[PDB]
């Protein structure tokens, strides 16, 4: 997963 | 204390997850046991403890993991799973  | 009180109950945060999109390759059990909640748009979800959020899971990540690699000073993450985990991690 990744930030936002 | 927490950024966002309100979602402080793994109950609460669990039942967020009821129209979570992918429930094979994320359990929303996972998801809510880690600090997250579902935002409810795509699959971002959010930290109660940090407000971390976190978009674009693939298939088989962990939450925790994930919730580590991200936003190491969390300290709903540090209480809930310790230093070394974090360490290592990283
Ligand atoms: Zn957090």
């Amino acid at each position: 997963a990744v930030p936002w | 204390g927490p950024a966002f009180p309100g979602m402080g109950s793994e109950e609460l945060r669990l039942a967020s997850f009821y129209d979570w999109p992918l429930t094979a390759e994320v359990p929303p059990e996972l998801l809510a046991a880690a600090g997250f909640f579902h935002t409810g748009h795509q699959d971002k979800v959010r930290c109660f403890f940090c407000y971390g959020g976190l978009q674009s899971w693939k298939r088989g990540d962990d939450p925790w993991t994930e919730h580590a690699k991200w936003f190491p000073g969390c300290q709903f993450l540090l209480r809930s799973k310790g230093q070394e985990y974090i360490n290592n991690i990283h």
